[PDB]
């Protein structure tokens, strides 16, 4: 498995023994029985065989890094050089922030799934994170347009800025 | 009234006509000129079991086991009943059992 | 407030064997099933009612 | 082809022998030849055929365009595609249409009265509110675990 | 369907075809069949005995009225045959009847997987070809230089010759052509 | 207890008193009737079992009422007054009629940003 | 946890099988129907194999099979909410498939394009699984789509049919504004929950979801053929009888029933959407029983019938009562395909002859289809102890006994009674009286590829219901404590109505002509709606059409303002700018004048 609890979290499974009362059999576990001698034997085995073969022939693949670029807030208006750079900076992180929210939200899916009618109280954390990183990222990108630019989010900041420091004087 | 003597010599003839066309409309016996069953329970329905039921049961099996449990959050079920008197299989506890049910009527 | 007996009358010498008590259409028919059904209906009801009062709980 | 402007649609008719060369080059009489009235909608000469749909056409007639039901070389009407057998159908019906539209609309007005007459005088059992214990379930619907609520409480009958 | 209407409908007529509409309502309305034989019978008395009608004036009133009461007493729903315009099976295999000309079409694989059956085509083409050119100058010749034109169409007067126009009616799809 | 047509529900041709009331004018009108609808099958007849005939059949009619449908309409165009009246309430009305409504929309929801009294529940992507 | 999702994908491998097989250039070497029936029967005992495990561990499932598309914040995944009502729903839509894939099969030989009509059944099934197994709402459009567009082709199966072409369109139609309604509420969940992912609808069950519930029910009316928007059904029923069966008895009409089922917890908190689908359900109930006491051909009936039945699912869904609905929904899928499936055996062996009017003494002549026809009217009537006694009663139970619309309760009362007089109408205008079909006896109804689905479909209609209701988990808990007169209304109801048609019945068998009433002229004719809708509708907006848009617009307006305008005008100058005599004393006129005004303009400005 390529996923960890540590970003995608999931509470341990408590599964009870079974207790059968009837003395008829479970048509259940008989066919799962025969369905795992017949297919997951066979399966299994061939996955072991691609494995072993991709053992023999494993290769290496990494995660590019981009170092911090100075951002559009130290860069001269009309001066396109690092205008660019740090647009293509905001894009980058215009993306992360995307995944981001990607990611809380298939949290929440699966908070929901695995609660089912108790995802009302259970919940409760992973629907507050939800709400807070809606809440930030309507502060920080929504209303920018279809040409969202760093300077549009920049100038959105800023009046929200003043807006806030307006309603702080009294 | 009745058919014209025209349209009745008319009709007798188109019909003849008709007669022919549609006889000619039948086939020859060589029409068209064209360029280990055991029984059903052991044959029939045995072979369609083992090839379009088992071999596409393999690969979906493949495809569910290491290409979606390998994901994160494809396969994502409700928790399983729990109720009083029951055993964890995965932590070991005991749930407690209810109340001493004061009635009793039925 | 017209005169439609004389052609009302017509419609009740048809001999065609449908007796008089339903010899008006469909809709004394109807009220013929529903008085049927109802006073037969209410006298199981009572017989059963006297039954349950003549064996008390 | 061979199709040429006296045969083909013209100007609005004015002069009798107009008239009669309009019904000519449209396969008409001239009696039952009429073009539509000369508001400068862009009729022209093409007659007012009668607005029946093609549904009054006989169906046992072996018609030239059988799904058309017409013939070949008559007059088309200027609503053809409204009037084909998949659309507008101008058939007569058993009954009037205006009985049509009067018992329909009665029987639309007196279902809504009647919604609103039950609406206005629900109908129930002689019970009470359904009976919910934790404060009317609070922990469960997504109270607040740290706000207490105000303590529902119930009581025995 | 296979005679052309006239220009106007006789008297005679019209009564015929209301008196079958008529019937045929009676059976919708009747539904079971001693009942629709009682009220046929009486609707068949109810026209003997308006039929020996000698002013004609009163006939046509009658045929009105009779037209009138026929309208509102007729069935919303009348039984309608099958293959009847308006019924259920009406036009169902009309995407089944193929002309006859795809087959000229045809390719020659085709071709050569019924052999005797497009020899006989070839030879009731070439009968087609020269009963044409007989059958355009007979149709030349029976037309009427001027007066009054019926859709009807005449027959073949003399020995070895075909009815003009007779290749749409001959070689018409078969009405249950699978 | 009459029957009552309409143009969506049109009267019979045997209920009609047209009929009833026959003249031999009008006897005279429907056997020429006949006579051209005979003329012209006669001769659509002709050419549909013509085996030279190699084409489709063309149809005058249907030229005639695609030119009248298509090309003819601005040829035959004469501006009226009520022809000028129709076109300008069809060509602005509506247009006029939807711009005021999501003005009012738009200008009801851009205050109620600005002020605040609306709340983006979770609206994210726009 | 993998079994189950390897039975879910393989009910959809199987089934995708036969249409790679049609594609696969071998249908002129094997047997395309007896294929795709086994692959039907093979896919319904691979969807009993879920069906056995969520009834011992009523474990919820959502699997997300594949990933399509992510954009922002949005991210399309194709996924399967495998719930209570996908897996209850996939085995009986699985099993009434193979019932009408083995009956078409038998139904309609001697036809060429059978491989075709097989192959449409079985996409249809595809798209219909897809339909409710659908996580996500534009999987459900996708599924829904394809239900309306595999439901378009199969009604015009006939293409040569006029009748079956405009049925085909304007179910198309009906079917479109129902799209409407779901793609308004689509847009709303998108714009407000950025996903269309049930989980995040049920966290957005905490507000107010007016528009979005309206869409819905907007939805569900037209795909369930509510009032305002039924005579699409009935229209429907021109295609073959397989096609009647499967599509528009069991499948297709409780499809929005499922959406509402689907989206019940939004429901429940709406007030208003709770009354006014309660209202709506009870009027087209009421008004498509009233059309099927006077219908005469029988699958109009049994299309009205199911009409009936789908305004009482609808009243279902008006109280707080899903579950039930879909209980119902399975019952009904029964009763109607096999109901539908005799009365096609009825119309082949009668040769297409399809009103009751030429019908009779069915009972004796076809002993087999008269008994399972019986058993079908009866289980639906609600006979106690069948398949439909165990949902049927249960909405009777609740209509009486929860605080609802008093109109509503008394006309669904109403309705199930006449649905109990209609069904006494197709019983004795068919199965009994004397024959009065055409003397030339062409009933064989001894193959098996007849017999045999006509059981399975029996045994379900005997005991589905019961294996169903007692394998149900207990939710929505159900009053019992009640009088006599509303525990056994559902039972007095069907009772009084069999015996009320009954009489009436015997009325029409004496011989005696009563005159016509506005009461049965407005139920023959379908309550004037569809003459007076499918006229006045068409003819307004094609006459808009053509005699605004079209002809005063572009033909007359547009180019009299632009460019003729512009031409006019140019070429009006330029005929007053080229008038010229070519007098060289006018043009050293002119070159004076323009001299005299050069002098002026340079003294103004100097
Ligand atoms: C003040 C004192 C006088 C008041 C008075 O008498 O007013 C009457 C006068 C109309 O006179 P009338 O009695 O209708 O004339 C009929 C003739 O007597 C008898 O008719 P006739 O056959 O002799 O005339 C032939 C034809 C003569 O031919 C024409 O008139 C040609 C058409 C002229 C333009 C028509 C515009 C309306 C149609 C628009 C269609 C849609 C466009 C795309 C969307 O006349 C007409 O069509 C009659 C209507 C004339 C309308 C003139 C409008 C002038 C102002 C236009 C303003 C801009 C309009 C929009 C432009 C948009 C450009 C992108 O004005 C009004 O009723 C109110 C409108 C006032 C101007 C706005
Ligand atoms: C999640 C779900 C997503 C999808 C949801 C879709 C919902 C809406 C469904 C609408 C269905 C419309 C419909 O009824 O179409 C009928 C239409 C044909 O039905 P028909 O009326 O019997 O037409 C027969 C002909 O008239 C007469 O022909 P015939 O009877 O002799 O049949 C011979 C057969 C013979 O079939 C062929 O020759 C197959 C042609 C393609 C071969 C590709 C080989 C690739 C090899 C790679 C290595 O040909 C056909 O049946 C039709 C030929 C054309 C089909 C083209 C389909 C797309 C092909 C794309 C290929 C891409 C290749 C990329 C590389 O079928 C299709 O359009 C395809 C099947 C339905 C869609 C795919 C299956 C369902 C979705 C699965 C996912
Ligand atoms: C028809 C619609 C089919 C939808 C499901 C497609 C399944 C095949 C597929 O595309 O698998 C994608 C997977 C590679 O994708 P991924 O794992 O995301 O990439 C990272 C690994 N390098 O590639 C693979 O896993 C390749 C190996 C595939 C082995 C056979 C898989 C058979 C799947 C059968 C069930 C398909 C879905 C059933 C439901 C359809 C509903 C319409
Ligand atoms: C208690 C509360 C009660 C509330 C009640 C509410 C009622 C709401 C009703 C909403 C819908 C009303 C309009 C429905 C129009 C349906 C038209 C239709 O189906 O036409 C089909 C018709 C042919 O059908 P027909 O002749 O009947 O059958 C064949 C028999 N030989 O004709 C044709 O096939 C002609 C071909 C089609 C022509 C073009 C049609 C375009 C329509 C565009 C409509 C745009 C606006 C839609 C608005 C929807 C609003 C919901
Ligand atoms: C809702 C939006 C509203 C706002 C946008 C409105 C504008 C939209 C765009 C404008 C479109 C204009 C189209 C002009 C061409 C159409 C007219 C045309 O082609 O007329 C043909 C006619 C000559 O016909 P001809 O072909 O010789 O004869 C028929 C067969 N022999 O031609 C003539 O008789 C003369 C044609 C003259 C040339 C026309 C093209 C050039 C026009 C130049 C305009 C200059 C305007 C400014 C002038 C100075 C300020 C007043
Ligand atoms: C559903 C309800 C249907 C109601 C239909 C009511 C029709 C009954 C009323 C009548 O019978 S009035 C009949 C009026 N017809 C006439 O007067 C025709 C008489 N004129 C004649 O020339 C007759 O002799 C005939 C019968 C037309 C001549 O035909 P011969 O038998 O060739």
């Amino acid at each position: 498995d390529s996923w960890d609890k540590d970003v995608y979290p999931e509470p341990p499974s408590r599964t009870p023994a079974p207790s059968p009362q009837t003395s008829l059999p479970n048509p259940i576990t008989y066919l799962t029985k025969a369905y795992d001698l017949v297919v997951d034997w066979p399966v299994t085995l061939v996955r072991e065989f691609i494995e072993r073969q991709h053992a023999k022939n494993r290769t290496y693949y990494y995660h590019r890094q981009y170092r911090r670029v100075p951002d559009i807030t130290e860069c001269k208006e009309g001066d396109v050089l690092c205008i660019y750079e740090a647009e293509m900076q905001w894009r980058r992180d215009f993306k992360v922030d995307q995944e981001i929210m990607n990611i809380i939200q298939e949290r929440l899916k699966a908070c929901q799934q695995r609660e089912g009618e108790n995802y009302q109280q259970n919940c409760a954390k992973e629907l507050e994170q939800f709400t807070k990183v809606t809440k930030a990222y309507q502060d920080r990108y929504l209303d920018l347009g279809a040409y969202y630019s760093a300077r549009k989010c920049l100038a959105k900041q800023k009046q929200r800025m003043l807006e806030e420091r307006k309603a702080a004087r009294q | 009234s009745g058919y014209t003597p025209d349209e009745k010599l008319r009709l007798q003839q188109l019909r003849e006509l008709r007669r022919r066309w549609l006889k000619d409309q039948e086939l020859s016996p060589r029409e068209p000129v064209l360029p280990k069953n055991m029984v059903f329970k052991a044959y029939r329905s045995s072979l369609f079991a083992v090839s379009h039921v088992l071999i596409p049961m393999w690969f979906v099996h493949y495809y569910v086991k290491y290409h979606m449990a390998t994901k994160p959050y494809t396969i994502v079920s409700s928790k399983p009943r729990i109720f009083p008197g029951d055993t964890i299989l995965e932590t070991g506890e005991v749930i407690p059992p209810m109340r001493d049910f004061p009635d009793q009527h039925h | 407030f017209e005169n439609k007996v004389p052609e009302k009358q017509k419609l009740f010498q048809e001999d065609n064997g449908m007796p008089v008590h339903l010899k008006g259409g469909a809709s004394d028919a109807l009220l013929y099933r529903a008085t049927m059904a109802l006073t037969l209906g209410g006298t199981a009801y009572a017989i059963y009612l006297l039954a349950m009062a003549a064996f008390p709980k | 082809f061979h199709m040429t402007k006296d045969m083909l649609p013209g100007s609005y008719p004015r002069t009798p022998e107009e008239r009669a060369a309009a019904a000519k080059k449209y396969n008409m009489r001239v009696e039952d030849y009429e073009p539509y009235p000369d508001d400068g909608m862009g009729y022209g000469d093409y007659p007012m055929l009668p607005n029946r749909s093609q549904h009054e056409r006989d169906p046992w007639y072996q018609w030239d365009h059988s799904e058309l039901r017409m013939n070949w070389g008559e007059p088309i009407h200027w609503d053809l595609d409204m009037y084909i057998r998949n659309r507008v159908d101008t058939s007569p019906t058993p009954v009037s249409w205006d009985v049509m539209c009067k018992h329909l609309f009665g029987f639309v007005a007196f279902m809504v009265f009647m919604f609103w007459v039950g609406h206005v005088f629900p109908s129930y059992q002689p019970v009470g509110p359904k009976q919910y214990p934790y404060n009317n379930l609070y922990l469960e619907r997504g109270g607040d675990p740290t706000k207490e609520p105000e303590p529902v409480v119930h009581y025995d009958i | 369907a296979f005679c052309a209407p006239p220009a106007y409908l006789t008297h005679q007529q019209k009564v015929l075809r209301l008196y079958k509409r008529a019937l045929r309502h009676l059976e919708s309305w009747c539904i079971h069949r001693d009942k629709y034989r009682y009220f046929a019978c009486l609707m068949r008395a109810r026209f003997e005995e308006h039929k020996n009608e000698k002013d004609m004036m009163r006939a046509t009133q009658l045929l009105r009225e009779a037209e009138e009461e026929f309208w509102q007493n007729q069935h919303p729903q009348p039984y309608i045959f099958p293959d009847s315009p308006g019924g259920t099976s009406f036009e169902r295999y009309e995407c089944y009847k193929v002309p006859e000309w795809c087959l000229d079409y045809w390719h020659p694989s085709e071709k050569a997987m019924y052999p005797d059956y497009f020899s006989k085509r070839e030879q009731w083409k070439k009968l087609r070809m020269e009963s044409w050119d007989r059958e355009v100058k007979q149709l030349q010749e029976e037309t009427s230089p001027d007066g009054i034109m019926t859709e009807a169409l005449p027959p073949a007067r003399r020995e070895g010759d075909l009815p003009p126009l007779w290749w749409h009616i001959v070689t018409r799809p078969r009405e249950r052509p699978t | 207890s009459k029957y009552k047509p309409a143009p969506l529900a049109t009267l019979p041709s045997t209920l009609d008193p047209a009929e009833y009331d026959v003249s031999p004018e009008t006897r005279r009108a429907q056997v020429e009737r006949l006579s051209i609808r005979a003329r012209l099958k006669r001769e659509y007849l002709l050419q549909y079992n013509d085996p030279k005939r190699v084409s489709h059949i063309e149809d005058p009619a249907l030229i005639r009422w695609t030119y009248a449908r298509s090309a003819n309409i601005y040829p035959n165009f004469r501006p009226t007054p009520k022809n000028s009246l129709l076109g300008a309430v069809a060509g602005f009305g509506p247009l006029i009629f939807w711009y005021y409504v999501f003005k009012t929309d738009r200008d009801r929801k851009e205050r109620l940003i600005q002020e605040g009294k609306l709340d983006r529940k979770f609206n994210i992507s726009y | 946890m993998n079994i189950f999702t390897t039975s879910i994908l393989l009910i959809f491998i199987l089934l995708l099988s036969p249409i790679l097989i049609s594609m696969s250039n071998l249908i002129k070497h094997i047997n395309f129907p007896l294929y795709t029936t086994t692959s039907i029967k093979f896919s319904f005992i691979i969807s009993l194999l879920p069906l056995l495990m969520f009834f011992h561990n009523n474990m919820e499932y959502m699997i997300t099979t594949w990933h399509w598309v992510t954009m922002n914040s949005m991210e399309l995944k194709m996924s399967f909410k495998t719930d209570f009502f996908s897996i209850l729903f996939t085995s009986v839509a699985l099993f009434v498939t193979w019932s009408i894939m083995q009956f078409s099969s038998w139904y309609m030989h001697s036809d060429p394009n059978i491989n075709r009509f097989i192959k449409y059944l079985t996409l249809f099934l595809i798209t219909m699984l897809i339909l409710t197994s659908a996580n996500n709402m534009f999987q459900l459009f996708i599924g829904w789509e394809g239900v309306g567009i595999m439901s378009f082709l199969l009604i015009g199966w006939w293409y040569g049919r006029t009748d079956a072409n405009t049925a085909a369109l304007q179910a198309i139609l009906y079917n479109r504004i129902g799209d409407i309604g779901f793609i308004l509420a689509m847009v709303w969940f998108s714009l407000n929950m950025n996903s269309w992912e049930l989980q995040q609808i049920m966290f957005s069950n905490n507000n107010d979801n007016l528009i979005p519930l309206m869409g819905l029910l907007i939805a569900a009316t037209g795909k369930s053929a509510q009032f305002g928007l039924h005579p699409w059904l009935p229209s429907a029923m021109e295609g073959p009888t397989p096609v009647s069966a499967l599509l528009h008895s069991s499948t297709m009409v409780v499809a929005g029933i499922f959406l509402l089922v689907r989206f019940h917890p939004l429901t429940t908190n709406n007030n208003f959407i709770l009354t006014t689908m309660l209202c709506l359900g009870a009027l087209t109930t009421l008004f498509t029983a009233i059309c099927a006491l006077t219908q005469n051909d029988i699958k109009k009936i049994i299309a009205f019938s199911t009409s009936s039945q789908l305004g009482l699912m609808m009243v279902t869904l008006g109280m707080n009562q899903p579950h039930l609905a879909f209980l119902h929904i399975c019952t009904h899928a029964f009763f109607k395909a096999m109901l539908f499936m005799c009365s096609g055996s009825i119309i082949h062996s009668l040769a297409d002859e399809q009103d009751i009017r030429k019908m009779g003494n069915i009972t004796k002549i076809m002993p087999f289809t008269s008994s399972c026809l019986v058993i079908g009217s009866l289980a639906l009537t609600g006979m106690p102890f069948l398949t439909g006694f165990y949902s049927k009663d249960l909405i009777i139970e609740a209509i009486n006994t929860c605080n609802t619309n008093a109109w509503a309760l008394l006309i669904t009362l109403i309705a199930t009674s006449m649905t109990a007089m209609y069904s006494m109408r197709i019983i004795y205008f068919v199965t009994m009286t004397k024959p009065r079909f055409p003397p030339l006896i062409s009933i064989n109804e001894n193959d098996p590829d007849l017999m045999n689905p006509i059981k399975r479909l029996a045994f379900g209609s005997i005991f589905a219901g019961f294996v169903i209701s007692y394998n149900i988990p207990p939710t929505s808990i159900p009053v019992l404590t009640m009088p006599w007169f509303l525990k056994t209304t559902a039972l007095i109801i069907s009772v009084l109505g069999f015996l009320i048609a009954l009489e009436l019945n015997n009325l029409t068998m004496k011989l005696s002509m009563n005159k016509a009433n506005p009461y049965s002229s407005f139920s023959t004719l379908l309550g004037f709606f569809p003459s007076i809708i499918h006229r006045i509708t068409p003819m307004k907006s094609l006459n808009l059409s053509l005699k605004t848009s079209l002809t005063l617009l572009d033909l007359i307006w547009l180019e009299k303002t632009i460019p003729k305008s512009t031409s006019t005008l140019h070429t009006n100058m330029t005929t007053l700018t080229t008038n010229q005599k070519g007098l060289i004393k006018l043009y050293f006129m002119s070159f004076l004048i323009n001299i005299i005004l050069i002098i002026i303009l340079y003294s103004i400005n100097l």
